[PDB]
């Protein structure tokens, strides 16, 4: 809900949201756990969450009754709502890890500028990011805006004149309006807290301030109106800090077609033209990339070297290894075809699938080359003769493993039930990769071996 | 009690009458805070957010929690009911079962394929023995490295199953071929056949280690996930 | 000996002593540290355009640099060669006695009139039905300036005149202490004496310190400059 | 309780942040101070860091900062916990016959359920969604 | 509380001059108010957005609109040091001696935060220098209690 | 090494006779000559 | 100090004990609360 909105107002929306899920999604939804008062961006009276629990996967058949479909319908249905941003969304696979898409930026007060000038600098940064939709999308603050607040000034002179102590004033105000934890007591053998607070009806509006009285030294009761003045101002309901300094967290992501590294490189540029004393830093997911970014190539640079060296020792040749190593794309192409065909992503299951697809195709190539080489080295046979005899011998075992392993992962591709997202990501990249790795290697490996041996006499 | 707090003496007046705390205040057992309103299908609610202990079995714990909640059933007041809006245990029970089905089905498929080509029950048993030995053995290595049975490590084995199946098939097939082509007895055929491939298999282990082992040395959260697959696949492949 | 455990065991025992110590000692902050006795390095700070005094520089270091260096891994202890500013109320006994006041009256008024009050909310939970307004109440907040401390009303006389704090004291921003005063090649300076945490790597910590200082340099005032008058690490790098 | 975001920041959050020194393997620190009187400082550590050591070091530096915090905050208590936000399950507890409020249910669960679930085999941690009872004195200013 | 009224409040606060222009064309309610009683003009006066103050007054905004505690856009502009807006509001008929529920005027607020230029402007448009608040305090009393030397010289014209 | 130090004895009887608190005496002596950390304030956003 | 065994048990011993959950390698926990206010809570762990 908007800023300044009350608990009741929020409850009305949550009741409407709950009423939708039990009526319109009656066949899918088992329960709706409505939590008025808590939101991830910042808790308060004007926010809430409804945790929707569904019936068993057996009672929700087909794509139409999955979370993807129900989410879309709910979000579309709740675009109607009277001034309230209400939207449904699925949980990420690892809730521990968070959402983990895009970037996590921190705008930092580096020179005691204060909340208001940091807000201005943040708005300057957001407005600049909005002028690059080609690179940046959904660039937003992960925090709350300023809200109206009631500034009350205790007049010290008038308090001293009437003989009212400031401790009695500030305790009367705080205890009544804010509550006060006095001490503990023992309810049925369990220690529990004792709070004093004003009954709801005497702590609601500015006129209720004047109904509270404080005893002076002389004995007379003095109302708050006698020694106070008040006015409306704006202030923060959620102040953020990062590494000890005032901050404002900015979330966002790279635009379609762009990498997060490009989007980060732009946000740094746009930050460098912000006002004096306004710095920045990367946190969370972005911190880990910024530090551990150059690893992915640097590790597999060594992998490629060790592979070459191992094959060199196996075959006793600096050149022959290349015939094996040229197999790598043959599996990768089919994986990429099978993934792109189905509209899946380049995820960890797919990526580990590539390494297993590559390794098995590499293994096949190693044995084809080994057989060919031994026929040449021991039996004195010619290049083409040995290559043809080698690939003949290895055709059957290659076809057997591929037949079994493609049929083994076949159910993981077609699977639509519980945990099917992961199974699909494992299955498709393996199946498609195995189909091309099998078909191509039997014809291409002899080509690689022959071409390499001719090139290096 | 609320009665005792009500009887707290605030002052004694001049006329004699006593001002007690219940005169200037309502008194009740309430909540500590009133910011959160929790409901479950419109009805008032509370609950227990339960986390798994370090190194504990998630399925045992869930069964154990449900067992303890059952013992509490008889003593609840009228209207009180237990409900389970969030529970990872149904999902984890399915994830493991589907992986176990795939590994068993993979072994029967190899049996069907081995018989289709080689055409005797004797040879098709040899992978059916060797693959379980390697799979079981991998769990022992996972236990030694302090790893758990989880979604990532389980799919790590499903991805590895092609490499395990291949080691079994390559060895047996190559004996069946050497027996067919040269006519040597099984014992001598196996010596010659293993002579053709033992050097290669050792080279394949090193090469495959170099493909998978670097995946363990990624940093941060992404690298923790990659390391689960890496250790599982390197262990399975090394035993095979 | 594991220094992490040594610190834990020592601090477990210190905690038993803490309540027995004077209130004033507890409020200065007791600290348990695991560091080498000798300085790893001294990070000096000067103003090359003479625009800030020894006192200004030291405050800048204390308020903008020290804490982040202190939080850096490997940094056992950080000695500020100088003092952070505090609000200094410099009392006058002649003027105090003139208005029948003592240091006890000054202390009470500073507590009463430089206070950060928790005041609750308009329309706060649990609310009445049909509430539309929800807003924080802001009462007294901490004072921010010598002017505000100056106008702290100590008392009102019989004839109606006001005794403010500035009428009985000079009020200025100045060191918590005035004991440490540093110079670099004759000119005013401050700095940070950094000690290596027990068993940490000197070169890695120095590198982390030099990285953390690089993040601060862009936001310095005019003329402020880091100098490096003492560092034990470069000899290690050069000798190797 | 009853504190605005700035009051929390300037009496609690800054004071704690200033004392988070000499703790090993800290990558970064972040905090929020809000108008429901709450502060949360999160300290994220390097991968491979012992979580127990990380926690005790933070806990110990907080203890020494406690005398600097306000009376009311000392009284409520400042909790240092590992942030392993990953629930095994959530057990809901509801009332069908309209006889109990959420406060009544929460107290029943605190007194007759929570402890036994905490002592159950394999259970690492248990969070009450709500509070046990409190003695509420709802004051009337007209009568006062 | 119309649909465009809420968007004008949010736009006037944020200083989005182009969105205010469009909302003026479409007839968004210039007298729309918060729960606390703040019009777009209050919001523009507070956050210091000059162009919008001028745009709202062209479109018939109440220059002497008062919030739930009696405060006007001139109170807000004078207190937060927005000289240009103070002049514009006074030029468009703002009550220079407007009192909130505490008896606080724009002069008292301007004085209290030492906004010298604004105090002179308010005086030039006929600010009552002897105006007392609920505690009997003039703007002069504020200047000597704050210890403002220069301000006290200006206001000592009884 | 040891050094001269100014030893001062508060007469308890004479203090009780005049009606002067020993807490007011020690606070006065200590705060004036030693210094007293009263409470915190905010200097350009930082608690000091 | 001055609290009986039952008051001590209710206010200290149980409060501490219900927070001694999910500690690694805990075999058993024993404790006692006495008439001199004293609480002792001993937690014994798995061997190794
Ligand atoms: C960045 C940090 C540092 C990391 C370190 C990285 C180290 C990587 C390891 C690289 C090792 C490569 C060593 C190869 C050196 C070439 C030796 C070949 C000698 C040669 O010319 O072979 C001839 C036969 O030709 C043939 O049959 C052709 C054989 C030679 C093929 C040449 C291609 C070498 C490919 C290696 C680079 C690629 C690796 C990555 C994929 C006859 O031999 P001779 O000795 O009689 O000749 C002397 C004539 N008078
Ligand atoms: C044939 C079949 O269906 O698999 C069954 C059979 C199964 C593979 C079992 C898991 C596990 O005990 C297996 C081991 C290796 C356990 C250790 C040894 O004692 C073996 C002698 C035993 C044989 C097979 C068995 C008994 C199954 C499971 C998994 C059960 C776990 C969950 C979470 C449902 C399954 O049902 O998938
Ligand atoms: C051909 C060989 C192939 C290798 C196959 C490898 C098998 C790996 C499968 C996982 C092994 C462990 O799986 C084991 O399953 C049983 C199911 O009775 C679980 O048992 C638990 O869950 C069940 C089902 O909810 C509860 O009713 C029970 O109270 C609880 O103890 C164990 O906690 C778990 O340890
Ligand atoms: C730092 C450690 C890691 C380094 C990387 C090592 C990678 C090496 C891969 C394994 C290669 C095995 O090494 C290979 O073994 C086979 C037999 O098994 C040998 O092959 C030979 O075996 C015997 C040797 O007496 C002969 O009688 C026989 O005629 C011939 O087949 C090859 O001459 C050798 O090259
Ligand atoms: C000498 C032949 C046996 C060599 C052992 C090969 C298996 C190595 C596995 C490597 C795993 C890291
Ligand atoms: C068989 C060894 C494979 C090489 C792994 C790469 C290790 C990189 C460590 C920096």
């Amino acid at each position: 809900l908007p800023a300044g909105a009350t608990q009741e107002r929020t409850q009305k929306v949550l009741n409407e949201v709950t009423h939708y899920y039990l009526t319109k999604e009656k066949n899918n939804v088992e329960s709706v756990f409505a939590v008025n008062g808590f939101g991830f961006a910042g808790r308060g009276q004007n926010t809430g969450i409804a945790f929707v629990s569904l019936k068993d996967w057996a009672d929700r058949p087909g794509e139409e009754n999955k979370v993807e479909a129900i989410t879309m319908r709910a979000t579309r249905a709740f675009s109607q709502i009277k001034d309230a941003m209400v939207f449904a969304f699925n949980l990420p696979a690892i809730v521990e890890l968070g959402t983990a898409t895009g970037f996590d930026f921190e705008l930092i007060d580096q020179a005691g500028l204060g909340h208001e000038k940091l807000t201005q600098a943040r708005n300057q940064l957001l407005a600049e990011a909005a002028k690059h939709p080609d690179m940046l999308t959904s660039v937003r603050p992960n925090g709350l805006e300023d809200t109206p607040q009631f500034k009350i000034d205790i007049d010290q002179e008038k308090a001293q004149a009437l003989g009212v102590s400031i401790n009695d004033i500030n305790t009367t105000l705080g205890a009544a309006w804010g509550g006060s934890y006095v001490n503990d007591f023992i309810d049925r053998g369990r220690v529990k807290k004792v709070y004093v607070m004003s009954e709801a009806k005497y702590r609601m509006l500015p006129d209720d301030i004047g109904d509270w009285y404080v005893r002076a030294a002389d004995g007379q009761m003095v109302p708050f109106s006698a020694f106070s003045s008040s006015r409306w101002e704006y202030g923060s309901p959620r102040l953020e800090r990062y590494n000890g300094l005032p901050s404002m967290e900015i979330l966002g992501q790279a635009a379609p077609g762009k990498s997060t590294g490009e989007a980060m490189e732009l946000m740094e540029q746009l930050a460098s033209k912000l006002p004096t004393g306004v710095g920045y830093d990367w946190t969370g997911m972005s911190y880990q990339e910024r530090l551990s970014g150059n690893q992915a190539p640097s590790l597999y640079a060594i992998s490629l070297i060790v592979v070459f060296l191992c094959l060199a020792a196996l075959y006793e040749s600096w050149s022959i290894p290349f015939s094996v190593m040229l197999v790598v794309p043959l599996g990768v192409i089919g994986a990429l075809l099978a993934a792109t065909f189905r509209g899946l992503t380049n995820d960890v299951y797919f990526q580990v699938g590539l390494l297993t697809t590559i390794g098995l195709s590499a293994k096949n190539a190693i044995l084809i080359v080994e057989f060919a080489k031994d026929l040449m080295d021991k039996e004195g046979k010619g290049l083409i003769e040995a290559t043809l005899d080698a690939v003949r011998m290895r055709l059957r075992p290659i076809l057997m493993t591929s037949l079994a392993f493609i049929l083994g992962v076949m159910p993981l591709v077609i699977s639509t039930g519980a945990g099917s997202g992961a199974q699909n990501a494992v299955g498709t990249g393996v199946m498609g990769g195995m189909v091309t790795a099998t078909v191509l290697a039997i014809f291409f490996v002899p080509v690689f071996f022959v071409v390499v041996r001719r090139r290096f006499s | 009690s609320t009665e005792e707090f009500g009887k707290i003496l605030l002052k004694v007046n001049q006329d004699g009458s006593r001002v007690l705390l219940r005169d200037v205040a309502k008194i009740e057992l309430g909540g500590e805070n009133y910011d959160i309103i929790a409901e479950f299908n419109g009805q008032p609610a509370s609950g227990l957010g339960i986390k798994l202990a370090t190194g504990a079995n998630a399925l045992d714990t869930a069964a154990a929690i449900r067992a303890e909640l059952a013992k509490m059933e008889p003593f609840f007041p009228s209207g009180l009911k237990i409900v389970y809006p969030y529970d990872t245990t149904p999902f984890v029970k399915i994830s493991i079962h589907e992986v176990v089905k795939t590994l068993v089905e993979a072994i029967i498929l190899v049996f069907l394929v081995m018989y289709l080509f080689l055409q005797n029950f004797r040879a098709t048993l040899i992978p059916t023995i060797a693959v379980p030995v390697v799979l079981l053995g991998t769990f022992a290595v996972l236990a030694a490295f302090g790893f758990s049975i989880n979604t990532l490590t389980m799919f790590g084995m499903v991805l590895a199953i092609g490499l395990l199946v291949d080691d079994a098939i390559v060895v047996v097939e190559n004996v069946e071929r050497v027996m067919a082509e040269e006519g040597l007895p099984p014992k001598e055929a196996t010596r010659k056949s293993m002579g053709q491939i033992q050097g290669a298999l050792v080279g394949i282990a090193m090469v495959l280690s170099a493909v998978f082992v670097p995946m363990a040395f990624f940093g941060g959260s992404t690298g923790a996930i990659y390391r689960q697959f890496s250790i599982t696949i390197v262990s399975a492949m090394a035993l095979s | 000996t594991d220094a992490d455990i040594a610190q834990v065991q020592v601090q477990n025992k210190l905690q038993l002593a803490m309540p027995l110590l004077p209130q004033e000692v507890q409020q200065q902050g007791v600290s348990v540290e695991k560091s080498s006795s000798s300085f790893l390095m001294v990070v000096g700070v000067i103003n090359t355009d003479g625009t800030m005094t020894q006192e200004d520089i030291s405050d800048y270091v204390a308020a903008n640099m020290k804490d982040a260096i202190s939080r850096t891994s490997g940094v056992g202890d950080v000695q500020l060669f100088g003092s952070q500013y505090a609000m200094r109320i410099w009392m006058n006994p002649n003027e105090l006695n003139k208005f029948q006041l003592t240091p006890v009256d000054v202390i009470t008024a500073i507590k009463a009139q430089n206070a950060q009050v928790a005041a609750g909310q308009l329309g706060g939970t649990p609310p009445v039905k049909g509430q539309q307004l929800n807003a924080s109440i802001i009462a007294q907040t901490r004072l921010t300036s010598t002017e505000e401390f100056g106008k702290i009303l100590l008392k009102v006389n019989q004839d109606g005149s006001r005794v403010l704090l500035r009428d009985v004291a000079k009020i200025e921003l100045g060191g918590e202490n005035y004991d440490i005063i540093a110079e670099f090649n004759g000119q005013p300076a401050s700095g940070l004496g950094i000690k290596l945490a027990t068993g940490a790597n000197a070169l890695d910590t120095a590198a982390a310190i030099r990285a953390e200082l690089a993040k601060m340099e862009p936001f310095f005032p005019s003329g402020l400059k880091i100098v490096y008058p003492y560092d034990t690490t470069p000899f290690v790098k050069i000798s190797i | 309780p009853g504190a605005d975001a700035k009051t929390v920041q300037d009496t609690v959050t800054q004071v704690i942040e200033q004392n988070m020194n000499g703790i090993d393997n800290l990558m970064y620190m972040s905090s929020n101070s809000d108008s429901t009187g709450t502060v949360q400082i999160t300290l994220t550590f390097e991968s491979g860091t012992d979580a127990d050591i990380a926690q005790v070091q933070v806990q110990n530096k907080l203890q020494l900062a406690m005398p600097l915090l306000p009376q009311e905050v000392q009284q409520q208590g400042v909790s240092v916990e590992k942030s392993s936000s990953s629930f095994l399950m959530v057990v809901g507890v509801i009332n069908t016959d309209g006889t109990m409020t959420q406060e009544d249910i929460s107290d029943y669960v605190a007194a007759n359920m929570k402890d036994a679930i905490s002592r159950t085999s394999g259970v690492g941690d248990v969070q009450l969604f709500g509070s046990q009872y409190a003695m509420r004195i709802w004051m009337n200013p007209n009568e006062l | 509380g119309s649909d465009l009224g809420k968007k004008l409040l949010e736009a006037a606060r944020a200083g989005r001059d182009d969105e205010v222009r469009i909302l003026m064309a479409n007839g968004a309610d210039v007298n729309a108010a918060d729960v606390v009683g703040w019009t777009p003009l209050h919001l523009a006066a507070y956050w210091g957005h000059l162009e919008i103050v001028e745009v709202l007054l062209k479109n018939g905004a109440d220059v002497n609109a008062y919030d739930t505690l009696g405060s006007t856009p001139l109170h807000l502009a004078a207190h937060f040091g927005h000289l240009e807006i103070v002049e514009v509001l006074l030029k468009n008929g703002a009550d220079v001696n407007a009192k909130d529920d505490n008896g606080i005027t724009p002069l008292h607020l301007a004085a209290n935060r030492g906004h010298l230029e604004i105090v002179e402007v308010l005086l030039k448009y006929g600010a009552d220098v002897n105006a007392q608040d609920k505690f009997g305090k003039t703007a002069f009393d504020i200047s000597i209690n704050n210890g403002n030397e220069d301000l006290a010289e200006i206001l000592q014209k009884l």
